RNA sequence: GUCUGCUUAAUUGCGAUAACGAACGAGACCUUAACCUACUAAAUAGUGGUGCUAGCAUUUGCUGGUUAUCCACUUCUUAG
RNA sequence: GCGCUACACUGACGGAGCCAGCGAGUCUAACCUUGGCCGAGAGGUCUUGGUAAUCUUGGAAACUCCGUCGUGCUGGGGAU
C-alpha cells in the first residue's frame, strides 16, 4: 500500500535507517525507543526535535531507527537530523509541500546540524610529530 | 545438456585494460542471452610500503607511501560444458587474472 | 567612581610591537559630538561602545 | 503491552540479579566468593557474593542482547583495560570459568541454551522468563 | 587568496576580444560555451577562467 | 481605459525561476518551475493574504530546469533539465508512468500535441527527439549548426487534417517547421541578429511570434507561412505570452512588459515596479510567463526567488 | 492541557513542562536579562539550550565567539588540570549541578546571577606589554569590551579550581561559592581578589 | 632570459621587457577519507514476508528464539 | 635530556547502566583460545572451533546512572 516512506541518518562516522510506515505511535532506537535513552546526560538531545512542533505529529509517524559506526556520542546527531530529514522526507512525499514551508522555517533556527549534517574532517597526519600538527622536539 | 552456474574472479593494476573486459564480460555473454548478475566492484585492497629515503641515520627524519591500488573486480554466468568454455577462452589480455571457480 | 561610557567610531591603524594595540577616534555616548583618540588592547571593531572611568588623556601614538 | 529494552539497563540487574538472589536450585560454584574473577583488576568483586546474583542478570538480557557467543567472547567484555603502572597504560581478557558455569547452570532451569553454530541462545522458558520478569521491573518504573 | 593567474587572465582576455556577442554574467551559461570555443587542459582551471571572464560583463556595461 | 492594476504576489524555490504554466486543462492547478533541482504546485484559491497554497514539492534533476508542459488533459506535468533528459510527473504526487534518457547536451525543450502523444525536445547535441507519451524514438531530426533556443503547439478551428503541422528555432539564426507523423519539411525564417531565446503559438492554427541578442521581435503565417507587424525592443527577451482568445502580446524585456499590441501598432502599459537595493546590470530579470489560461493572470514569473502575477482590472 | 497519548510513553513530565513552553526546563532565559551596557552584544541572554551542545564552528568566522552559548563559553575555559582535557560531559553531567547548588543558595534566577558573574567580573581598565625597552610602561589602555569578558571566564576558572584541591568541597560548592561571592562581587572570591590586583596596577603607569 | 611591480603554498601566474620559445623541480600524477535510495552480486553482509516459535497483551497487538522453514530482496554492510 | 601517575567533591572509591576503530592467528605443531566446570584471586584445565567478513570477536576506557565519602595531606597521593 505500505504508505513506506524513508530515509538514513549520517557526524564524523555511522549512519539511521527512517521506515516510517502507518501504525500507532512508536520510536524504537538500537532495539530500545529513544523513553530509554543510552548516555543519559545528552538524553536532551535527541528530545528537541516530537513536542520542535506538535509527540499530534508523531502519533501517526511511525519510526523503527536502526543504529549503527563511530565512544558513544558520534551518533547522537546522525538519530536527530535523522527524525526531522524524515520530518521531510514524511512532509516531502506524503504530507504536502508547505508543510515542509509553514517547517526546516521551524528546524531552521538552532541553525544548526538537525537538518545538514557537519562538513568538518580529522586532518592528516604526519611524517614527524603526534593529535594533528604536531613537529617533534627541538636541540642545539 | 548438463548446465552448470559458473562464476568469473578479476583484478588488475589498470581501472584501462580491466573495466574494458565486463563491458566486452557481460556483452559477450547477452549476447549468448547469460541466465548472470552486473560487474560486482570489490572493496578497493591497497599497500603503502612507509620507508626511509635517504641511504644512510644521515639527514632529517625525510619519508615516502608507494602502492598498488587494484580494482578487486567479480561476475556470473549458467551454460553447459560447450558454452561457457567456446567465453573464461575468450576474454582474450594484458594486466588481468581469470578464475573460474566453477559450481557444478 | 564616574564613568563614561565612550562608543567607538574610527578604528585606524595598527600599533606595538606586536600588534597588541589597535589605534582608536571616540564618540562619548553619555555629549556625542566631542570625538576625542585614545588606544585599546582586543580583536576590536566599530561599535564596541568602549569603558572608560579617565573621563581623557587626552592619548598619543607605542615599539 | 510488554518488552528486554522496553526497560532499563539496570532494573530488570536488580529486580533479576534479587529474584536468580532467592530462587534457590540458583547452582552456586566453589571459587565464587574469593581468586579475583579478572588480572588487571588487585581488587576482586565488592560484593564476595550472590556478582556471582548481578551477572546472573548481565551474560544471561545480553544473549536472547543478539544472537550467539559463549567463552573467549564474556571474555572481551568483562574486564576493561590495564593498570600497569608506569608503561603506559593498556586490554586484557577475565578467566573463562565462572561465565563456562552459568554457563552451565542457567543449562540447568530453561533460560540460557547452546545456540547450534555452538556456545550460548535463552530458550524458548527462558525468553518466558525475561519478557515475567521484564513486566514485573517496568512496574517498579511505572 | 582570493588572486588571479595569467596561464588564466591573459585566456579571459583574448577570448573577451572576440566573442563578446551565442555573450553573459547565470557564469553558468559561459561555463559550457567555454569548451565549445576553447581548446582547455582541466576541470578545475576552466571554472576558474570563467569566474574571471564574469568579473568584464559584470563591469563592463 | 484599462489600468494595469499591480497585486499581491506568491512567493516559496531557492535557485531561479528558469518556465511556467496556463493549465492545459485546469486552468487553478498554478503549476510552476525551477533551478534548484524542483515544481512548486501552486493554487490560486484567489483569497488574499498569499494572492492564493504551495500542495505537491515534485525532487530531482540531479541540474537545472529549463522547462514544465501541461498536458492536453492537464494534470501530467513534463519535465526537462541539464542533466540529459525527461520524467513525467503527476500535478496531483511525488511521481515518476514513465525517466524519457540519450541526449548528450542539457534539454533547452518540452511540448505536447493536441491529443497528449508525439512530443518533442530540442537540445545543446544540436538536433530534437520524439519520445511518445516511451523513451522511444519516430525519429532524431537533424536539420541545424545549433544550440534549437527552444518548438511549439499549432493549436488546431482548419479543424485538422490529421497529417498535422509543429515547430522551432538559435544560433545559426533561424526557425524551421517537421507533419509533427512523418517529419517532412516545411517553411523558415530568414534574417535575423543573433539568437533566436525563444519563440510562441496561437492559442485556431494562424499566429506565432521569432524575438531576440540584438533586440528586435521579428513577427505571423503558418497557414498565408510568410514574414510579417517587424518591431523594436532595444535588450533581450529569455520569456513570448498570447492574451488567449485579447489581442496582446505580452514579453521580459531586462528594462519593460511591452504590450507590444499586435493589433493596430502600439504601446498601451510597461511593467518595472516591485522595487530594494540594487546596482542595475539587479534587475532580477526575467524568466517565464503566461496568459489564466481563461486569460487574464499576467502569471508573471521573476528570477531571486519571487513568482510576481499583476491582472488587468478597470478605468 | 492534552496529554499525547501515541506502548511508548514518552513523558508526560516532559512532554506539562516543555511543550506548556522554549527552554532548558529546569530554568526558565523568560524575562532574565543583562543590566549593563558594553558586555550587551558580546554574551549571547540565550538561544534555547530546549540544552546547556553546539558541533561548534565558533573559530574560523574572526568574531562569532560573541553568537555562542556563555553557558557551552564556559563548559568552555573548565576545559583542563591537562589530564580531562578532551572531557566536556564530566564538565555538564558539573555545571548542569552548578545551577541547582546558586538555585538552592539566595533564592534567586540562577540563569541571571550567572549572567551577573559576567557584568562586575570584567576587567575595564587595563595594561599592556609597550616593547618599551628593558624596563618600560603597561602603556595603560579599556582593553575591545570583546578580550574583556574573553577574561572574565578565563580568572573565575584558575580561582575556583584550587578551592577541589586537597579539598573536602566538590567547583558543582567553590565555583557555586565564587559566583554568589563574585558578583556582590565581594573578595571572598577570587576576581574582584585580581580584576581589580590590574584595575589597580593601572592607576599609576598611566 | 631569472625582471620594477602586483600575485600566490610556490621562478605560482599576468603584466613591465633585445630578449623568443622550451627542459627538469612545483604542480600535474599515485594513496587513503568523504558522496552516489542509479547500476553489479552475495547461508563467510542484512531485510521484510514466513512458518516453527518462547513471553507480556489479549485489540488485530507488543516482546522475542530460528547458518535454511522457506523464499524474496540488496537501503543498508561490503566492493568493483 | 625523553616520560609516566597526582596535588581533589569539575574527585576517589563502589554497584548499575554499559559503548568503536586500526589488527592478528595455529602446519607440519601449539597461534587464538571461547564454551562448561575447578580457583577470593592470580589462574588451572578439560575440551572446543578457527589457516579466518567463517572461531576467540558484537560487550575497551573516559560516561550516564544511583550513591557513599564532606573539606579532615583525607575517603587526594600509592612511595617504599
Amino acid at each position: 500500500a505500505v504508505p513506506s516512506v524513508q530515509t538514513f541518518g549520517k557526524k564524523k562516522s555511522a549512519t539511521a535507517v527512517a521506515h516510517v510506515k502507518a501504525g500507532k505511535g512508536l520510536i524504537k532506537v538500537n532495539g530500545s525507543p529513544i523513553t530509554l535513552v543510552e548516555p543519559e546526560i545528552l538524553a536532551f538531545k535527541v528530545y528537541e526535535p516530537l513536542l520542535l512542533v506538535g509527540l499530534d505529529k508523531f502519533s501517526n509517524i511511525d519510526i523503527r531507527v536502526r543504529v549503527t559506526g563511530g565512544g558513544h556520542v558520534s551518533q547522537v546527531y546522525a538519530i536527530r537530523q535523522a527524525i526531522a530529514k524524515g520530518l521531510v522526507a514524511y512532509h516531502q512525499k506524503y504530507v504536502d509541500e508547505q508543510s515542509k514551508n509553514e517547517l526546516k522555517k521551524a528546524f531552521t533556527s538552532y541553525d544548526a546540524t538537525l537538518l545538514i549534517a557537519d562538513s568538518r574532517r580529522p586532518e592528516p597526519k604526519k611524517f614527524g610529530g603526534k593529535g594533528a600538527r604536531s613537529r617533534f622536539q627541538k636541540s642545539y | 545438456q548438463q548446465i552448470i552456474k559458473i562464476r568469473i574472479t578479476l583484478t588488475s593494476t589498470k581501472v584501462k585494460q580491466l573495466e574494458n573486459v565486463s563491458s566486452n564480460i557481460v556483452k559477450n555473454a547477452e549476447q549468448h542471452n547469460l541466465v548472470k548478475k552486473g560487474p560486482v566492484r570489490l572493496p578497493t585492497k591497497v599497500l603503502k610500503i612507509s620507508t626511509r629515503k635517504t641511504p644512510n641515520g644521515e639527514g632529517s627524519k625525510t619519508w615516502e607511501t608507494y602502492e598498488m591500488r587494484i580494482h578487486k573486480r567479480y561476475i556470473d554466468l549458467e551454460a553447459p560444458v560447450q558454452i561457457v568454455k567456446r567465453i573464461t577462452q575468450i576474454t582474450i589480455e594484458p594486466g588481468v587474472d581469470v578464475e573460474v571457480v566453477v559450481a557444478s | 567612581t564616574p564613568v563614561t561610557l565612550a562608543k567607538v567610531i574610527k578604528v585606524l591603524g595598527r600599533t606595538g610591537s606586536r600588534g597588541g594595540v589597535t589605534q582608536v577616534r571616540v564618540e562619548f555616548l553619555e555629549d556625542t559630538s566631542r570625538t576625542i583618540v585614545r588606544n585599546v588592547k582586543g580583536p576590536v571593531r566599530e561599535n564596541d561602545i568602549l569603558v572608560l572611568m579617565e573621563s581623557e588623556r587626552e592619548a598619543r601614538r607605542l615599539r | 503491552g510488554v518488552s528486554v529494552r522496553d526497560v532499563a539497563a539496570q532494573d530488570f540487574i536488580n529486580a533479576y540479579a534479587s529474584f536468580l538472589q532467592r530462587q534457590g536450585k540458583l547452582e552456586v560454584p566453589g571459587y565464587v566468593d574469593i581468586v579475583k574473577t579478572s588480572s588487571g583488576n588487585e581488587m576482586p568483586p565488592q560484593d564476595a557474593e550472590g556478582w556471582f546474583y548481578k551477572r546472573a542478570a548481565s551474560v544471561a538480557r545480553h544473549i536472547y542482547m543478539r544472537k550467539q557467543v559463549g567463552v573467549g567472547k564474556l571474555n572481551k567484555l568483562y574486564g576493561g583495560a590495564k593498570s600497569r603502572g608506569v608503561r603506559p597504560y593498556k586490554h586484557i581478557d577475565a578467566s573463562g570459568s565462572i561465565n563456562r558455569k552459568v554457563l552451565q547452570a542457567l543449562e540447568k532451569i530453561g533460560i540460557v541454551e547452546i545456540s547450534p553454530k555452538g556456545g550460548r541462545r535463552i530458550s524458548e522458558n527462558g525468553q518466558r522468563d525475561l519478557d515475567r520478569i521484564a513486566a514485573q521491573t517496568l512496574e517498579e518504573d511505572e | 587568496g582570493r588572486v588571479r593567474t595569467k596561464t588564466v587572465k591573459r585566456a579571459s582576455k583574448a577570448l573577451i576580444e572576440r566573442y563578446y556577442p551565442k555573450l553573459t554574467l547565470d557564469f553558468q551559461t559561459n561555463k559550457r560555451l567555454c569548451d565549445e570555443i576553447a581548446t582547455i587542459q582541466s576541470k578545475r582551471l576552466r571554472n576558474k577562467i570563467a569566474g574571471y571572464t564574469t568579473h568584464l560583463m559584470k563591469r563592463i556595461q | 481605459n484599462e489600468v494595469l492594476v499591480l497585486r499581491g504576489t506568491l512567493e516559496g524555490h531557492n535557485g531561479w525561476v528558469t518556465s511556467l504554466a496556463t493549465s492545459a486543462g485546469q486552468p487553478n492547478l498554478l503549476l510552476s518551475a525551477s533551478r534548484d533541482k524542483t515544481l512548486i504546485s501552486w493554487k490560486l484559491t484567489g483569497d488574499d493574504q498569499k494572492f492564493g497554497v504551495p500542495v505537491r514539492s515534485f525532487k530531482g534533476h540531479s541540474h537545472i530546469v529549463q522547462d514544465c508542459t501541461l498536458t492536453a488533459d492537464g494534470a501530467y506535468a513534463l519535465s526537462a533539465s541539464w542533466d540529459k533528459t525527461l520524467r513525467l510527473w503527476d500535478v496531483a504526487t511525488g511521481e515518476t508512468y514513465q525517466r524519457f534518457v540519450g541526449h548528450k547536451s542539457d534539454v533547452m525543450s518540452v511540448d505536447i500535441d493536441k491529443k497528449a502523444s508525439m512530443i518533442i525536445s530540442g537540445s545543446r547535441d544540436k538536433t530534437i527527439k520524439v519520445w511518445t507519451i516511451k523513451g522511444q524514438c519516430l525519429a532524431t531530426l537533424l536539420g541545424h549548426n545549433d544550440w534549437v533556443s527552444q518548438v511549439r503547439v499549432v493549436p488546431n478551428e482548419k479543424a485538422d487534417d490529421d497529417s498535422v503541422t509543429i515547430i522551432s528555432a538559435g544560433n545559426d539564426k533561424m526557425v524551421k517547421a517537421w507533419n509533427l507523423n512523418q517529419f517532412q519539411i516545411e517553411a523558415d525564417f530568414i534574417g535575423h541578429n543573433s539568437n533566436i531565446n525563444t519563440l510562441t503559438a496561437s492559442p485556431d492554427g494562424t499566429l506565432i511570434a521569432s524575438a531576440g541578442k540584438d533586440g528586435e521581435i521579428m513577427l505571423w503565417n503558418l497557414a498565408a507561412k510568410k514574414a510579417m507587424y517587424t518591431l523594436s525592443a532595444q535588450d533581450e527577451v529569455f520569456s513570448l505570452a498570447f492574451s488567449p482568445n485579447r489581442y496582446w502580446l505580452a514579453a521580459a524585456t531586462a528594462t519593460g512588459i511591452k504590450v507590444f499590441s499586435l493589433d493596430p501598432q502600439y504601446l498601451v502599459d510597461d511593467l518595472r515596479p516591485e522595487f530594494a537595493g540594487y546596482s542595475k546590470a539587479a534587475e532580477p530579470h526575467a524568466v517565464s510567463l503566461a496568459w489564466s489560461a481563461d486569460g487574464q493572470t499576467l502569471f508573471a514569473g521573476y528570477t531571486d526567488n519571487v513568482i510576481r502575477v499583476w491582472q488587468v482590472m478597470t478605468a | 492541557f492534552t496529554p499525547v497519548v501515541l506502548a511508548t510513553p514518552i513523558p508526560e513530565e516532559v512532554q506539562q513542562a516543555q511543550t506548556e513552553i522554549k527552554l532548558f526546563n529546569k530554568w526558565s532565559f523568560e524575562e532574565v536579562e543583562v543590566k549593563d551596557a558594553s558586555l550587551v552584544d558580546y554574551v549571547q541572554v540565550a538561544q534555547p539550550i530546549f540544552v546547556a551542545h553546539t558541533a561548534g564552528r565558533y573559530a574560523n568566522k574572526r568574531f562569532r565567539k560573541a553568537q555562542c552559548p556563555i553557558i557551552e563559553r564556559l563548559t568552555n575555559s573548565l576545559m583542563m588540570n591537562g589530564r580531562n582535557n578532551g572531557k566536556k560531559l564530566k564538565a555538564v553531567r558539573i555545571i548542569k549541578h552548578t545551577l541547582d547548588i546558586i538555585n538552592v543558595l539566595t533564592d534567586q534566577n540562577p540563569i541571571q546571577v550567572v549572567v551577573d558573574a559576567i557584568t562586575n567580573t570584567g576587567p575595564r581598565e587595563d595594561t599592556t606589554r609597550v616593547g618599551g625597552g628593558g624596563a618600560a610602561r603597561r602603556q595603560a589602555v579599556d582593553v575591545s569590551p570583546l578580550r574583556r569578558v574573553n577574561q572574565a571566564i578565563a580568572l573565575l576558572t584558575i580561582g575556583a579550581r584550587e578551592a577541589a584541591f586537597r579539598n573536602i568541597k566538590t567547583i558543582a560548592e567553590t565555583l557555586a561559592e565564587e559566583l554568589i561571592n563574585a558578583a556582590k562581587g565581594s573578595s571572598t572570591s577570587y576576581a574582584i581578589k585580581k580584576k581589580d590586583e590590574l584595575e589597580r596596577v593601572a592607576k599609576s603607569n598611566r
